[PDB]
Order: structure tokens, then sequence, then C-alpha cells
């Protein structure tokens, strides 16, 4: 928890001698820093004199000489396509059903079926004369329950805190902190 | 199509007397086998007879008063684009595109 | 005489005798290649546009395998793109990094199809170095820069049997084979400046447009 | 005379004085290159009527000072290497073929190389 | 009283060679785009009237209506309990010439409720109306005059629609794709006048167009299927 | 041990019975430097039309005169078996494919043995050897590379 630190633990320059003891007898806060970065530890080796020698970092499945075919990683041209879904397809999924849980019949007599989606086919006639438990179980959830807008990180929770864990304003401030739960 | 709708677009009344803008589909280029700049239908302006570039005397910089001399309109379809240049009253011409007849080619021919 | 094939689940219908990469043209698909000319003679010795029969053992050049009833062509498999990485490797193996004093730098086939389809990391690490080829004179309208070349033999079957100039053939065994006319001399042609456009590489550029611009800026 | 401070040319056919103001370079006096505007043309503008034209900017002619460093001679080898000298604060690594029997620059540096086979030749 | 250590002095940490996972970054939206193609489909069942069709990308759900149906649509995903999309973040357009059309509306919804983003498309021509959501969402009046303002398109109901970008007696529409980058005319001081005045542009450098430089060979194919498998028209079994 | 001559027990074993040609190895031989004989032969004999074999020869016969000296690393074993894969199959003529066995049959049983030299040659130059034959102090001065062992043994000439 960042609780107060004193104020030789922090990187700015302080007072010495009777002069730090008169600083914490006058000063209100004596563990608050002057801001002044420490001469002889801050920026003491400039950006232009770093004895550091950099290497270029390479991670192995993705950046070596062997089993390294680029297709494998090709990310960029394996995007997913997209796809509109109208009321003809639709209806078709409601009433052929998926292919996760086919609910067309086998052979010619499907590919009958099949043949009647590609053209124009209204969603609402295909509701009107359907079987209402496929409404219950397909395009509804949880039978009949409604289907709520999913949402965009399942891990977005909140909790309540007091000043003793969060170390912000009172509970007299007009404002609340909410950690992650 | 019919509507004018030039009228409430604000360009320039000398798009309409004074430019003539082609319709064309881009010819592929001689020093590549590669054909996907020739799939879209383009419409650009031709050039003034006067003003289209000078020479800025301090620098030596392309100078130029044609304020349409760096645009180029893109479209998927040749009728698309006689559809636009018809609804903004333009004075424009279709180049037809070149199409390369077809002749059978196979390594049997080298010798035969 | 049409045949009715498959190119990658798509219906084509063409002469018979035609070359697989003309069909695949005809159905939308593009095959890579460096060596294959549609107003030139057959070559294969590029290896660029290999394709997979569906029932076959081996890979075909689709600029030189003729066509035939109820044959399925894949395009996209993962042994082709394989084979395409593999080939755009051993062409950029000795080639020079000459891309920012080279002509071809913004109209190069050799660089938008290594991007395309090559790996986008090389592994030539080698000490001994890349091959080093003198430049050919071969008059002042052709700019030669032969460690350039990718021996395709674009030039070579177009000032023989088109331009029909037969001063400029291949000599050499391997990988000391040289473009050129071999003896010191030009190249006698009304047509001999269209082998520029054709070399898909600044192997053969013109003199007179040299250094002096980008297709970009055009 | 005019005609050498406005005419591209191999070689200056005179000694470059340092102190000319209408020479093209302090180090050379005709232009290097066909399109290359002469100096003395550039300075006949209104724009330096009042403008003293030894404070302007005249840097070197590089195509001189590159023909002052020595031929790189090969021993053993047909093939020379060139990276500028300077590795990655360089230029693209390329490779000259030395066959034939003369000084080949390199492509970005200018540095010319040639096997000593040829030494004589070429001094010659 | 003890001295501060020296940051650079302190040891680090020594690494061989590096591991990372390869994998395609539209696997993990597997959750998200089923369930946005469930919540798509609820939507136009519950609509039929209005919704042309929906589409699905990784998280984010867009519906395609009518001009004429965009009030409704926009109602009903502001007030159901299930879709509770009371903010309006923006309101925008595009220019497609091609088209017949040439505008696509868009109108993008966040319900802070559920934590959920919702997408709604519509279509203008140079002339013909769209309804305008400021009754419904009061944030879309400036996102509507910027709109009209770049592209002219006619929000039919707006209570104060003007220019909110452009200089005053501006003309012409900058965002439409026939309209010059820089335009027709500059300002500058006359002497004479003693005011800044407008005059036919002219360029002392003009535009250099580098985009004819682009790649004569596709770059990206067709991609990969990320349908999920509860939306696949099913196959019929193969014969007997 | 067991190899019977035929176009088919041999094909089992993973060789081939192309004319008969036995070639006999002792222990008192080097069986590094015999396989490197075979991929400068193919180089060599190349007729050098098609882009796998015309360049892969090249390469191969690179690679093996370093793994001769063993100035390379133990993974350029797994890189120089990889390029032999894209020159078998993508070829005219079968030269291509004959020019990639002799060096994937010494990898496939003696491998061991091309490790021992790398490991060997670090010995005597001290730091290990990167990529390519490069030093840590090797770099390129007027025209050749300087501050580095060259592998020179391009048949001279
Ligand atoms: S030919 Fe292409 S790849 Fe080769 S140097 Fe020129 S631009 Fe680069
Ligand atoms: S010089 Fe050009 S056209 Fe001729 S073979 Fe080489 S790459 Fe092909
Ligand atoms: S594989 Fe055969 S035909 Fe092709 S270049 Fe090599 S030797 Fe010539
Ligand atoms: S394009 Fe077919 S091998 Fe060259
Ligand atoms: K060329
Ligand atoms: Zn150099």
């Amino acid at each position: 928890s960042g609780g107060p630190v004193p104020v030789f633990k922090k990187y700015t320059t302080g007072s010495k001698g009777i002069w730090e003891k008169i600083r914490q007898l006058l000063t209100l806060v004596p563990n608050r820093s002057t801001g002044n970065p420490l001469v002889k530890n801050y920026r003491v080796p400039p950006p232009g004199s770093q004895t550091l020698k950099y290497k270029d970092p390479v991670t192995i499945p993705a950046g070596d000489i062997v089993k390294n075919q680029y297709y494998d990683r090709d990310h960029r041209r394996n995007y997913p396509r997209l796809v509109a879904f109208d009321q003809t397809k639709v209806s078709g999924l409601l009433t052929l059903g998926s292919a996760q849980n086919p609910r067309i019949s086998v052979g010619e007599k499907g590919q009958k079926e099949l043949a009647v989606f590609d053209q124009s086919v209204s969603l609402s006639s295909t509701l009107a004369t359907i079987d209402p438990k496929v409404v219950k179980s397909e395009l509804l959830a949880e039978g009949g329950s409604p289907v709520v807008a999913p949402s965009l990180n399942k891990k977005m929770k909140f909790r309540l805190t007091e000043e003793s864990e969060h170390g912000m304003y009172p509970e007299d401030y007009p404002i609340r902190i909410f950690a992650q739960n | 199509t019919d509507l004018a709708k030039e009228l409430v677009s604000g360009a320039p009344k000398e798009l309409i007397t004074e430019r003539v803008a082609r319709i064309y589909q881009e010819a592929k280029a001689a020093t590549q086998s590669g054909q996907h700049n020739t799939e879209t239908w383009k419409i650009d302006w031709d050039i003034l007879n006067k003003g289209n570039r000078w020479e800025n005397d301090l620098m030596g910089y392309q100078s130029s008063s044609d304020y349409m001399q760096g645009t180029i309109l893109k479209f998927d379809t040749r009728e698309g684009a006689i559809r636009f240049a018809k609804g903004q009253g333009w004075d424009y011409y279709i180049q037809e595109p070149k199409v390369r007849r077809f002749v059978k080619k196979d390594y049997s021919a080298n010798f035969y | 005489k049409e045949v009715e094939l498959t190119v990658d689940g798509v219906k084509v219908s063409i002469e018979a005798g035609s070359s697989i990469i003309q069909a695949a043209e005809k159905a939308g698909v593009t095959i890579p290649r460096y060596c294959y000319h549609e107003k030139l003679a057959v070559a294969g010795n590029c290896r660029m546009c290999l394709v997979e029969i569906e029932r076959s053992p081996k890979l075909a050049a689709s600029c030189a395998m003729p066509v035939q009833n109820g044959m399925s062509v894949l395009t996209n498999t993962p042994k082709i793109k394989k084979a395409r990485e593999g080939v755009t490797e051993m062409l950029l193996e000795n080639h020079p990094l000459d891309c920012p004093v080279c002509d071809q730098g913004g109209e190069c086939d050799l660089q938008e199809q290594s991007l395309r389809y090559g790996s986008d990391r090389g592994r030539f690490h080698e000490i001994v170095g890349k091959r080093a080829v003198e430049n050919k004179a071969i008059g002042p309208l052709i700019k030669t820069s032969m460690n350039r070349c990718i021996h395709c033999t674009r030039c070579v079957r177009f000032l023989n049997d088109v331009a029909g100039a037969p001063e400029f053939g291949t000599a050499g065994r391997g990988n000391d084979m040289q473009i050129g006319t071999y003896v010191e001399r030009n190249v006698n042609s009304e047509l001999s400046a269209n082998v520029i456009d054709l070399c898909p590489v600044g192997a053969l550029t013109s003199k007179p447009y040299a250094f002096r611009a980008r297709p970009w800026e055009l | 005379s005019t005609k050498e401070l406005t005419t591209a040319r191999i070689k200056d056919i005179s000694k470059p004085d340092e102190n000319n103001l209408q020479q093209q370079a302090p180090n050379r006096i005709s232009p290097w290159s066909k399109s290359q505007k002469p100096r003395a043309e550039a300075q006949d503008n209104v724009r330096f009527a009042v403008k003293d034209l030894a404070k302007q900017p005249r840097p070197y002619a590089a195509i001189d000072l590159i023909y002052k460093q020595p031929i790189r001679y090969i021993e053993h080898d047909n093939v020379a290497v060139c990276d500028g000298n300077g590795g990655a604060q360089g230029h693209p690594k390329v490779y000259i073929n030395l066959d034939q029997n003369k000084a080949i620059p390199c492509g970005y540096c200018g540095l010319r190389f040639a096997q000593a086979a040829f030494k004589e030749d070429i001094e010659s | 009283e003890e001295p501060l250590p020296v940051l650079r002095d302190l040891p680090r940490p020594e690494y061989g060679e590096l591991h990372a996972p390869v994998y395609n970054p539209a696997e993990k939206y597997k959750e998200q785009i089923e369930e946005l193609h469930k919540f798509g489909r609820y939507i136009m069942g519950c609509l039929p009237k209005f919704v042309q069709q929906f589409s699905v990308w990784k998280d984010e759900l867009v519906i395609y209506v009518a001009p004429s149906a965009l009030t409704q649509v926009a109602t009903f995903l502001k007030d159901h309990t299930s879709a509770q999309f009371k903010a309006c973040m923006d309101v925008t357009a595009a220019d497609y010439p091609t088209r017949t059309n040439r505008f696509d509306v868009v109108y993008n919804l966040l319900s802070v409720r559920h934590n959920s983003r919702i997408r709604i498309k519509t279509y203008a021509s140079e002339v013909s109306p769209v309804p305008s959501v400021v009754p419904l969402f009061q944030g879309a009046n400036w996102f509507e005059r910027e709109t009209y303002d770049l592209f002219g398109i006619f929000f039919e109901g707006h209570p104060d629609l003007r220019r909110i970008m452009t200089d005053y007696g501006f003309q012409g529409h900058p965002l439409r794709k026939d309209f010059p980058t820089t335009g027709y005319t500059e300002v500058r001081y006359d002497a004479e006048k003693r005011r800044v005045v407008y005059e036919p542009l002219e360029l002392t450098q003009a535009w250099r167009n580098f985009t004819v430089g682009s790649s004569v060979w596709e770059q990206v194919g067709d991609g990969k299927d990320f349908t999920p498998e509860s939306f696949k028209l099913p196959t019929p079994a193969p014969d007997p | 041990e067991d190899v019977l001559m035929d176009f088919d027990a041999l094909k089992d074993v993973g060789s081939g019975l192309g004319t008969a040609a036995v070639i006999v190895l002792n222990k008192q031989t080097d069986i590094i430097r015999a396989i490197q004989r075979f991929s400068a032969f193919y180089k060599h004999e190349s007729c050098g039309q098609c882009t796998p074999c015309r360049e892969g020869t090249t390469y191969l016969q690179r690679m093996m005169d370093r793994f001769v000296t063993g100035q390379a690393k133990e993974k350029e074993i797994d890189l120089i078996y990889e390029l032999s894969k894209e020159i078998e199959g993508h070829t005219i003529c079968a030269l291509g494919d004959a020019a990639a066995w002799p060096v994937q049959g010494l990898i496939k049983s003696f491998r061991p043995e091309m490790v021992e030299r790398i490991k060997q040659y670090e010995a005597k130059l001290g730091e290990s050897v990167s990529y390519g034959g490069w030093t840590s102090k090797g770099k390129v001065l007027d025209g050749k590379v300087v501050s580095n062992p060259i592998p020179h043994d391009a048949h001279h000439h």
C-alpha cells in the first residue's frame, strides 16, 4: 500500500545537519520532498553515454531460422470474413436449424428445403407459421427469456471500499472508490 | 437520376461549363504482371490547357491552379460511375477498356 | 473442346490444351509467376507457379501443365504456401541489396511477389557472400545490372522469337550461367527496348531513364 | 570565361580557386550534372543584389573528393565486398565483380575496387 | 539515515531465448462473436418490419435499417430492458459514390447497463431525408450538425441545423469524395480593401499524388471463416 | 547388416538402388567431407535452369563447407535440412532431388558426428561462431571480410 514514505527515501535533494532539524520543526508535513532531483543520482549517465549494449529481442516460435514458416503466423491474411445475415438466412437457420443442431431432411428431400431460402423469404411469415418451441429455443433463450445485450467484459465488477483500504478522501467527501472485486 | 444534384452540391459552376472528366478503367502496366488496379473504374479530370503546371522561380516548385488535378474517384462498376457523373451534371466521356484476346498456350507448342 | 475443370472450387471452361495458369486467370484465381508471359513461349525455369493437382503426388507448374477434363486444382493449400516461400528464398539468396539504387524499386515484381507470397525474414548469413556478375554492354539503350537477374529467360525468348534477334542467349552452366551475348557486341533490333518492360527485375533497365524518377511520382 | 562556369565537365581544365565565389564549389569550377544550375547564373538574381556572396553555403563538391581516394586492390579474389566502412552506420552490403580489366566503383560510396593483377593496366 | 541505492548499479535478471505464443487474435472473440449473433438475431426477430440485416465482426454488432426505420429501431434499442442503449456516442457518415444512395449514416450506441455496444447503419442520398435522433438522444445534436456540414445529409426534425466546422458561407461539403482536398478558394489580406478576402485557389507547389504507386498485386487473400457453427446453414445428410 | 539389394528392400530402409554403385566408408574417413564432395558435385553438375537447384545446390555447398570445418552452429543443422526440402519436388528434373538426399542422409544417421565438429571448432577459436560463419570481430574493410576465418573452399582457382 502506498502509505507515507520518509523524506530520505525519496530521490530529491534534502537538508543536512542543523538545517534538517529546523525543517522538521517548521514544516507542517516533514516527510514531503522538495522536488529537486538528486544531482548525483538523477540522469547522471545521460542517454547518450549509456554503457548498455542493446540487442534486438527475438522470440523463438516467430523469430527463429527453423520451424518458422511464415503462413503459420500470417494472422493478417487469416482475418475473419465479413458475413451479413439477412431475414432470408435467419429464416433458414430458424426453419432448418443450424449445422450444430441439424433439423433438415436427408438426401434429395433435404436439398429441396435448402433451395427455398435461395430467394426472398420474410422472417415475419416464417415466425407466423412455425412451432413455438423453436422460437423459445433458438430465437429466444432459457425457454423464452429475452436475449440480454452481451457484455464486452464479463469480469467488469466493482466493490465499494473504505478509506482505510484505498487511502483516498474519507467518507465525508462526495466521491466513492470502487475496486476490481 | 434526372435530378440536377449540382444545384445543391456547392461546387463551382466551372466544373460543369469548363471541365471535362474521363470515366476509364486503368490499363495494365507494361512493367508488371499484376492486374489488381484494372478491377475498378475511376474518374479524373482533363488538365487545363494553361495553368495546369508552371515552375515557381524561387525554388523550382510545380505550381498549379487546377484544384481538381489531384482528385481521382474510385468506382466498383461502370454503371455507378456513369450514374454519379450524370447526377452531378458533369461533361464526361468514357474510355472503354481494352480486352485481351485469349490464345491457348501450352508447352507442347514449343516444338509443335 | 471445352473442359470443365476446378480451381479452388470454381468451375472453369477453356479450350483444350490451355495451361492451368490460363484457366486460373479466367476463374479469378491469382497465381504468382516470374518466367511466364502471355506472349512468349512456355518456360518452366522459375517454379513460382507451382500448384497441387488433386490426385497426383507431384507439384505441377501451372504455366506448362495442360488442362484436362475433370481436373481439380488447388492453389492455396499450405503445401503450396511452403513452395512459394521456398522458391522466393532461393530467388533472393544471391540477389543484391540494390533496391534504393535500382530503377525497378517501385514497380518490381520480385519485390511485390516476395512481399505477397514470400516470408518476411531472410536466412542468408553466409560469410562467403553472394554471386557477383559483371555488367554486359549491349548498346546505349539497355542498361545492364546482371546481379539482379533471376534467370527467367523472358529476354532470351522475346529477342529470339518475337524480335527475331538471335544474338541474345544464355551462356554458361549452373550458378555461373550468365545472360548476354557472350562476345562484346550490342543488341540490333528495332524492338529491343521492349526487353526492358519484360524484365521483371532491375537487370535490364532504360539507360536514358536511369535514376531520374520513381514510378509512384509519375 | 563563363564557359567553364556554366557547362558540366568531367574535369576542370584549370585549378579551382577557393576564394572565387563564381565557382560551382570551392574545390570545383564547373557543375557536375547536366541539369545542375550553374552557381554564377543562380547568383545573378534580384535576391542577391544586396547580399554578401561569401557567407552563402558553399559545400565542397563530392565528385572531386571521391576521386582523391586511391583504388582498393583485392588480392586472390575477383569479388569485392563493401558496406560503407561503418557497418551498421554505412550502406547496405553489396558485392562487386572484378573480372573486367578496370576499376569498378561502389554503388553507394563510390569507392573503386579492382584486382591487383590489373594494377599496371589501370594506372596507365 | 542510509544513503539511497544507485538504481543503475542494481543487478538485473538474465534471460535466455524468449518464447511467445503464435495464435490468431480473432480466437479470443469466440464467445463475443456467438453472443452478438444471438442478440443480433433477437433484434431482427423483435423487429422483422424494420431490420434489413445484421452483421457481426469480432466484438462489434451492426444493424442495417432503412431511413424510414431509423426512429423505431433506435427507440427500441433505447427503451427495451434487454437492450438499454441510452447513450449515442457518435453519429457519422461515409461517402460511397458508386451506390445509388451515396452516404452510409452510422450510429454507435453504448449500453452502460449491460456493458455493450451496438451500431445502426442506414443510407441516404444528397437530397433524401434522414430522421433526426435528437428527440431520442440529445447528444446527437452536434454530431448531426457536423454530418450535414461535411456531407450535406438532410436531417429532418433537427431543432437547429447549421454549419459547425466550416467557415461562415462556406460552399461545398468537404468529406464528399468529389470535393478536392485543397478546396476551391483561399484567403489573403488585401491592402487596397483593408480586409481579408477570398480568392481562387493557387498553390505554389501543387499537391503531388503519390497514391498512384499502390501495389498492382492483391495483398490480403479471402481470409478465414469465423462464423459460429450455430449460424451456418446445415448440409443435408448424404444418400442412404 | 541386413540390406538386400532390391529396388524395394533398399527403398524401405530409406535408400535407393540407382546404379548398384556401392561406396564403402570405413571408420577412418571424413564422412562430412565425403558428403560435402557430393554437394559440390551437384553444384558443378547443375544445368541451372530451375530456380531451386541453381540456387539450392549453391546454398547447400556454402553451408556444407562450414560444416566440414565446424564454423557453424548446431541449430543450422536443421536450417540446411529445411533448405533441402525446398529443393525436392520443385524442379523440372531429378537432379534437384539427387542433390538433397546426400545432405539429409548425413543428418539422419550421422548428426552427432556433425555436432562434434562444431564443438571441437569452438575450442580452437575460443568464442562461439555466429550464423553464417561470422565471429564477434569479423567486419568488412576495403573490399574484403577481415578479422574472421573465411572458408576458402570454393575450389580456389
Ligand atoms: S530488381 Fe527488385 S528486388 Fe532487385 S534490387 Fe531492384 S527493386 Fe530490389
Ligand atoms: S535479364 Fe531480366 S528478362 Fe532476362 S532472364 Fe534475367 S530477369 Fe528475365
Ligand atoms: S533441377 Fe535439373 S533441369 Fe532444373 S536447373 Fe537443376 S539440373 Fe537443370
Ligand atoms: S511461371 Fe510457371 S515455372 Fe515460371
Ligand atoms: K526491367
Ligand atoms: Zn560501398
